[PDB]
């Protein structure tokens, strides 16, 4: 016998395409019908042993509920005829790919766009109580018609003003905020930001600033380009216990702007990613004040983007 | 958007009817489901809120699945697993498959958790809450009239007794009857605070402009309509025993 259900179509409805990812497994897909191109994220019950994944329903209540032009799109949930598949809108490009292809090439106009479609995506997620906590270009799509999604929202979570308690072992390493790395159970948005920083960066640099092997190795690649972590930078550091429970350096000094300045010539550009990766969370520019920055309003003004 | 709300036409013609099943009886085997939901969240220390989200799953679920093919006392267990995640109070499925045992066995021992009849009833639970989330298209994020109740309550300088006595109109709402299914959470938040003032003869002086304290809440609802459900409401809270004593002023 067959139970009935209206509102989960079997996913049969898509025709796999290719494999593309890379938590968890995920294909590009064509709808029988109309040829509308999908994206399919398997969810993996494997070593699931309490039922329907918890970070699963998480996710899946985020994603409905984050509804925006520059946030992907869950358009659907899918069944096997057993497994489960969560559906969005397909994204032709990812900017880790771009990045790394070495005919792609960057405007300045193109950049101030894409970081403008960047920090709204975020204004709204952190303006919905979500933080991301996976800020990484690789998660940062662009669509043929060129305009920017963000991504996997697997490690997301909701926040509030309750002290908070939140996990700390969120965020790729080379993206990680100074904050985290010291074991910060209470944060907020300016971790997202953070990765943001880096992002911007990276549009100059096509490579990830700051490569670390560990935490250790990481939080002294950061204390040398934004000096070194002390009250008088960031005060009440001093009141972590893993602060001086770690080598790091003492005679740094803030050379953000100095070793940047081969890649990044606009210098409204410089002031800008000085904001984003500043030590102190509670001084790092917010996401709001940042669109407002001179940098979105100044030429060459951000432009779309058909420089494919 | 209107996926989850029903025309009383369409409640009574639902999946258990087409098997059968009367009208007065398929209503019981909701407020039975409710019972057992509220038996095991208590036991299993979450929430009423969690208590509540599992209920209107059961509701919703059987708009959609028959009685007769998914008996109350297999759904509501997985239901009250699945709230429980959804809803950051997650119990461990071995942890609610005895709760849910001794509720409906009061005397029958525990199987050997390591037999071939228990890991058979682990597997069914959860193949279940999977039906659960296919049947709900997924949609497990609830609204419930709860949250209204205090800004309705602020809206009376409602003294605590007042307000304690609406939770207690809403909780009761969902056990009872299938408004979670007809009316949104805010008018039946406005429902809870009418009865709640009847109940207690609490007066609503009239704004200034002549508004109602309830316009402010909903501008869908009429006092024709509130008259009309806190009768239904108050109707089966009277048919059902020792309910109302839990309210009423023994001075
Ligand atoms: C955490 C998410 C990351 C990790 O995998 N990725 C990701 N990349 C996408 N595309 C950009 C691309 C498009 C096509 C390919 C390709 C590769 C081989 C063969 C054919 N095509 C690869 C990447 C993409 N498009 C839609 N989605 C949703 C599931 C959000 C997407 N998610």
């Amino acid at each position: 016998d067959s139970v009935e259900c209206p509102f989960c179509d079997e996913v049969s409805k898509y025709e796999k395409l290719a494999k593309i990812g890379q938590f968890g497994e995920v294909f590009k897909a064509r709808h029988r019908k109309t040829g509308q191109k999908v994206a399919l994220k398997k969810v993996l019950m494997e070593n699931e042993k309490e039922g329907f994944p918890i970070t699963a329903l998480r996710e899946i209540k985020i994603l409905q509920l984050l509804k925006h032009e520059n946030v992907v799109n869950l358009i659907e949930i899918c069944r096997t005829k057993g497994s489960i598949y969560l559906v969005f809108d397909f994204c032709e490009h990812d900017l880790a790919g771009l990045l790394s292809n070495v005919l792609v090439k960057f405007t300045l106009s193109e950049i101030k766009r894409v970081m403008q479609m960047l920090l709204n995506g975020l204004y709204y997620i952190h303006r919905n109580k979500i933080l991301h906590r996976d800020m990484k270009a690789a998660n940062v799509l662009i669509t043929r018609d060129g305009v920017l999604k963000l991504a996997d929202f697997g490690l997301a979570r909701a926040f509030s003003l309750a002290p908070n308690r939140y996990t700390n072992r969120v965020v790729t390493l080379w993206y990680r905020p100074p904050e985290l790395l010291l074991g910060e159970r209470d944060y907020g948005p300016p971790i997202d930001l953070w990765g943001a920083g880096c992002i911007m960066a990276e549009m100059w640099t096509r490579s990830p600033i700051m490569q670390g092997n560990t935490e250790q190795h990481q939080l002294a690649l950061i204390s040398q380009l934004c000096g070194s972590i002390t009250p008088e930078v960031w005060p009440n550091v001093d009141n972590y216990e893993l602060y001086e429970k770690l080598e790091l350096v003492k005679g740094q000094k803030r050379k953000v702007k100095d070793r940047l300045k081969a890649y990044v010539r606009d210098p409204y550009a410089l002031d800008l990613i000085d904001k984003l990766l500043v030590l102190d969370p509670a001084q790092r520019i917010d996401s709001d004040d940042a669109l407002n920055h001179d940098f979105f309003w100044s030429d060459p003004m951000p432009s779309d983007l058909k420089g494919m | 958007n209107k996926r989850w709300y029903f025309t009383r036409e369409q409640l009574e013609n639902s999946p258990s009817r087409r098997f059968g099943v009367d009208p007065d009886k398929e209503l019981s085997y909701r407020q039975q489901a409710a019972n057992l939901l509220q038996d095991m969240g208590q036991r299993l220390n979450v929430s009423q809120l969690t208590i509540n989200t599992a209920i209107v799953y059961m509701h919703r679920f059987y708009m959609i699945q028959s009685f007769t093919r998914f008996p109350g006392n297999s759904v509501a267990p997985a239901a009250l697993f699945l709230a429980a995640k959804v809803e950051g109070q997650p119990k461990k499925l071995e942890h609610v498959i005895k709760v849910a045992h001794t509720c409906l066995h009061p005397q029958e021992s525990l199987p050997d958790t390591r037999s071939e009849a228990y890991l058979q009833q682990v597997q069914d639970l959860v193949i279940l809450e999977s039906i659960i989330l296919q049947t709900l298209g997924f949609e497990l994020t609830i609204d419930h009239p709860h949250t209204h109740v205090v800004k309705c309550t602020q809206l009376v300088r409602a003294s605590k007794d007042l307000a304690q006595t609406s939770y207690f109109m809403a909780t009761n709402s969902l056990h009872l009857t299938t408004f979670s299914l007809q009316y949104t959470p805010p008018v039946v938040a406005c429902v809870c605070i009418h009865l709640a003032c009847k109940w207690s003869n609490w007066e609503i002086p009239v704004s200034t402009d002549g508004k109602h304290w309830w316009e402010y809440v909903d501008a869908t609802v009429t006092l024709e309509l509130l008259d009309e459900l806190t009768h239904e409401l108050l109707q089966i809270l009277e048919k059902t025993p020792n309910r109302l004593k839990r309210i009423w002023n023994w001075r």
